[PDB]
């Protein structure tokens, strides 16, 4: 009668537990209370199953409650959150038009134009795609031969780093600026009371880790730390022998 | 509870094939106006392309995943009201028999 | 989950590291001049018992 | 719940127990009988510490 | 050797695209293929709006050989297909940024894609779709004095490999005359 | 209120001032091209809205199961088969509007009894 | 089918041609429909350049008159590996492809994407009717670029400082009329004139 | 070939069910829509291992069944052969 998924450690019997987590990979939005100059913001978290751990977080925040009418983006490694027509330029798409086009969908309706407008103002600074990407996110490590950024170190962030699913490899900035412009949607759906607040309870919106995912989180790590430490032991085995 | 199970998760790359075969238009020829309507297909979250008849990919992949070829983990679910389709092959999830 | 795991997931994270590389032509000028040494090691399918 | 079609106010359908325990409850009436009491227990689960610490 | 400009005469073509079911598109991008014949035949209407292929049986009938071939776009703009094969061989102006621009060719315009759809009545259409399921002390001392007449800065390692002697015997020599 | 965009370059024409005559020059920023406006009106900001309560009305609702069904005849074509549902725009003060589409007319109509 | 048309089925390229030939896709990006073997001051020089301050490059025209007028070892490393054909395609297209006309009137900047240029093949029929038979490589989009005399990266960092409530509307009006960052055709223009 | 189904926590929000398969099938005991696309296998299958064992649990009162689920693991009686 023993049907049982268990282990045997030292001699006793050890069982498992299914954790959860909120679902990867997935949009949500908020409403970050009054008192914070932030009201709405949106979240992408992100993996690849699972070198590093791939936490990757990204947000998309907005301002006030007017004047304030701004949506800068954060990313890293920028120290500072970027108004996203320098993104949308950065990603290679120059004319307003079309990065509306990208954002809103039905050009009969008007009311996310007007409140996009102040950001395409803010955009009115930078009119090519280097020149947006010049723009600074030290955050390290030492530069090497650039004048203020390289443009190929900031086009090195946006390619292997920067959202780390739909793409990775070096080609895909369009596919890259059509789900930023349906991330911008969806927050200023919820921002302009269309759409309704996300909800965090939701059970579709949270996975069961179980037994295989956790041991292939200790497997990776440690087959990780045992690649470092056969990685030493060749380098300086400068004498003999290969062992 | 007692008939509820856990995905394994499955490759989504043959869904994804397949998926272009039937009929997209993959995103880097996307334009909104001569589409105005089309649906959005999304794989895990990644978008992948758009698609105008929704319903005869809907309807087919029902059939595909009762017909035993697709590993029936796999959950499709189209959001008509908002011109969505949605792909699910991670493992993690939870479903339960009908 | 358990029978997923050692079934695939194993290979997998295995193959996708499995490279491990020093070729050493000289790693300096000469040496005359050297030759490309290349100590290398990788895996390949794995076993269990 | 997934049980009935969208956009209804019927108080069956969105949770009057009209039944008695004599009778028993439909399985529908039976889970939101159970949303009630789960949230008297986390009540109970909360304010005990809360209150404790404010007695001391 | 030859001119820096590109080719522009054959601006003035017709030029087809076809998005290629991903099979057949590795039927058709082989070297062993790729010899002038003809594995098919092509049929228009004469009101056009509807193509199948009449695919030759050179296929051997593992794929179908009746194709729908659905027109994606009938007019099409602002495109051009070009080639490029290898060459025979403030006023600060880089000259030379090492760009190598070889011959470079306009072969012509496209005006239709069109995409290749095997029509599903084929017995080889739809079983595809399973199969996609199923996937010496004197003499060292003069030669000394010629060695750093040589050189003044000579080295010790320098000195040992012009010597090739005992060495307690070299560095005693040495400091004895000059460092 | 719209947005009208530089043909020359697509990107969206500014308010500027004849300093002599006093006509509305909508002039592109980017490059040189200017065109004249037709009314007087530039910004706009509507303060209250009140509207959204039809959304998402997609050719094929119908094909929904979990809409609802009901009785009430199309004012078009009188068929006896409709569907309806709650306003769309989910705000804290909205009504019971019901609206009605029906699938043989395809046609919305409510239910206001002002 | 009768023959209404020209049924004539594909006869593939050269082998030997296809040697050493590769065979990209152009792609432009404007509403209006663009020949520039009509619009362009040809010649036509297609090159790969290195596009840094491009505002300040060459015009063919300008480089022409301008010529007329002057005649420890740390001994231990790792290299963390990358697909050859990866590398050699961030190799490659470490420089995009630059056309211009000989004024440097119109410029378009080429980039690479990576779509489906896999999927495509091409079917041109020729002068006699052949159907030519092309695995398409790689698909470029091109886009104009210093059309209208771009702004440049110091003075836009104190336009887009948070010193002024709102920057100037016609800011970049008042700089042309000042003369400052003229457009590389207008740069060839003063270049041919002196 | 097409008799049961798979369904995630969210397909739900897409399908409707049915609780008996005569509910609304054909066209002073207990007090007890035409577009059905499932219908529910048992109704009494969204309990747990535990509470599974509670003897008419739709007859009293949720806390009670919470509590006997508590102490149901305490209680003993065999537990293997071996
Ligand atoms: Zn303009
Ligand atoms: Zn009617």
């Amino acid at each position: 009668f023993d049907m049982g998924g268990y282990f045997i450690i030292n001699g006793s019997e050890k069982v498992l537990i299914a954790q959860e987590r909120s679902a990867g990979n997935i949009v949500q939005v908020f409403k970050k209370a009054a008192p914070s100059p932030i009201s709405h913001v949106a979240e992408i978290r992100s993996a690849l199953e699972k070198g590093s751990r791939f936490i990757s977080t990204l947000q998309v925040k907005l301002y006030g409650r007017s004047s304030a009418r701004t949506i800068k983006a954060t990313l890293p490694y920028i120290k500072q959150d970027i108004p996203i027509v320098i993104i949308f330029r950065a990603l290679g798409i120059i004319p307003d038009g079309e990065i509306l086009e990208h954002i809103c969908y039905d050009v009969n309706d008007w009311q996310m134009l007007e409140m996009l407008k102040p950001c395409v103002e803010d955009g009115f600074v930078i009119q090519d795609r280097e020149t947006a990407l010049d723009f600074i996110g030290r955050r390290g490590t030492a530069l090497g031969i650039k004048k203020e950024k390289r443009i190929q170190y900031a086009k090195d962030i946006l390619q292997k780093e920067f959202l780390p699913h739909i793409t990775q490899l070096e080609g895909f900035e369009s596919r890259k600026a059509f789900f930023l412009g349906y991330m911008i949607n969806r927050l200023l759906l919820c921002a302009l009371d269309r759409k309704d607040q996300d909800d965090r309870d939701h059970f579709g919106k949270k996975r069961l880790d179980l037994a295989g995912p956790l041991l292939a989180q200790l497997f990776k790590t440690l087959f990780k730390k045992l690649t470092k430490d056969i990685f030493r032991y060749m380098q300086r085995t400068v004498e003999e022998a290969h062992d | 509870s007692l008939m509820s199970c856990i995905s394994v998760g499955t490759d989504p790359m043959p869904i994804i094939t397949f998926l272009s075969e039937w009929g997209m238009e993959p995103l880097e020829d996307y334009v909104p106006h001569q589409s105005p309507d089309a649906t959005r297909v999304f794989v895990n979250g990644v978008w992948h392309g758009v698609h105008r008849n929704p319903a005869r990919l809907m309807e087919t992949l029902r059939t595909l995943r009762r017909k035993g070829d697709i590993n029936p983990e796999v959950s499709m679910i189209r959001d008509i009201r908002e011109k969505e389709l949605k792909i699910f092959t991670d493992a993690g999830r939870v479903y339960r028999p009908l | 989950s358990f029978n997923q795991f050692v079934d695939y997931t194993l290979q997998d994270i295995i193959c996708e590291d499995s490279t491990l590389i020093l070729e050493q032509l000289a790693q300096h000028t000469t040496e005359s001049d050297n030759i490309s040494r290349k100590y290398e090691i990788s895996f390949g399918k794995i076993y269990v018992t | 719940l997934p049980h009935f079609s969208k956009d209804d106010y019927s108080p069956e359908s969105k949770g009057f127990v009209e039944n008695s325990y004599l009778r028993g409850l439909t399985p529908q009436e039976f889970f939101f009988h159970a949303m009630g009491g789960r949230e008297g227990l986390i009540d109970t689960a909360v304010k005990t510490a809360e209150t404790g610490y404010i007695q001391r | 050797e030859e001119s820096l400009d590109l080719d522009l005469e054959r601006s003035n073509r017709q030029v087809w695209l076809v998005r290629l079911p991903m099979f057949l598109a590795e039927k058709w991008r082989d070297r062993n293929n790729l010899h002038g014949q003809e594995l098919g035949k092509i049929r228009i209407n004469k009101d056009g709006s509807k193509i199948t292929l009449l695919l030759n049986e050179n296929d051997n009938d593992s794929i179908p050989h009746e194709y729908d071939l659905e027109l994606t776009k009938k007019v099409v703009e602002n495109e051009y297909v070009f080639t490029e094969q290898n060459l025979k061989k403030r006023d600060r102006y880089i000259p030379y940024v090492k760009t190598i621009p070889k011959k470079t060719a306009i072969v012509g315009t496209v005006c239709h894609e069109c995409q290749v759809m095997p029509s599903m009545n084929d017995p080889n259409y739809h079983k595809i779709v399973e199969q996609r399921r199923n996937i010496p002390k004197k003499e060292i001392l003069d030669y000394l004095f010629k060695l750093f007449d040589e050189y003044d800065y000579w080295s010790l390692k320098g000195l040992k490999e012009r010597t090739r002697q005992p060495e307690a015997h070299l560095k005693e020599c040495l400091d004895k005359v000059a460092t | 209120t719209t947005f009208r965009f530089c043909r020359d370059c697509n990107n969206m024409l500014y308010p500027r001032e004849d300093k002599e005559n006093n006509r509305l020059l909508f002039e592109c920023r980017t490059c040189s091209y200017v065109e004249e406006a037709g009314s007087p009106l530039v910004y706009r900001h509507e303060l209250i809205t009140n509207i959204g309560e039809t959304a998402g009305v997609v050719q094929d609702i119908g094909s929904d199961p979990t809409l609802p069904r009901s009785d009430r005849e199309c004012p078009k074509c009188h068929s006896r088969e409709n569907v309806f549902f709650q306003s769309q725009q989910r705000r804290k003060d909205t009504s019971m509007v019901l609206f009605f589409v029906c699938l043989s007319c395809s046609h919305i109509f409510t239910s206001d009894q002002k | 089918d009768p023959n209404e048309y020209n049924e004539f089925p594909l006869r593939a390229i050269p082998k030997e041609d296809l040697e050493n030939m590769r065979t990209h896709l152009l792609k432009f990006q404007s509403k209006k429909k663009i020949n520039p073997v009509t619009d362009f001051h040809l010649p036509v020089r297609l090159h790969r350049k290195d596009t840094r301050n491009l505002q300040f490059q060459l015009t063919r025209a300008e480089i022409v008159q301008r010529q007329k007028e002057i005649s420890l070892r740390r001994k231990t490393r790792q290299l963390k590996v990358l697909d050859e054909n990866a590398k050699k395609l961030r190799f490659e297209e470490f420089y995009p492809w630059v056309m211009e006309d000989f004024d440097g009137y119109n410029t378009w900047v080429g980039s690479y994407e990576a779509g489906n240029s896999d999927s495509y093949v091409l079917l041109s029929v020729e002068d006699d009717g052949s159907f030519t038979m092309i695995p398409a490589d790689k698909v470029y989009k091109f886009t104009a670029r210093n059309k209208y005399a771009t702004l440049t990266i110091d003075e836009a960092e104190k336009r887009m400082d948070k010193k002024s409530g709102e920057v100037p509307r016609w800011l970049m009006k008042h700089l042309d009329n000042i003369g400052t960052t003229t457009t590389r055709y207008d740069r060839t223009r003063r270049k041919l004139k002196a | 070939e097409g008799l049961v189904e798979y369904i995630d926590a969210e397909e739900e929000e897409s399908i409707l069910i049915a609780m008996q398969p005569e509910d609304l099938e054909p066209a002073a005991k207990r007090i007890r829509a035409t577009t059905f696309t499932h219908c529910e296998i048992h109704p009494s299958m969204i309990l747990g291992v535990a509470a599974s064992i509670i003897p008419f649990p739709d007859h009293n009162q949720s806390p009670r069944n919470t509590y006997q689920s508590a102490m149901g693991k305490q209680a003993m009686g065999v537990f293997l052969t071996n």
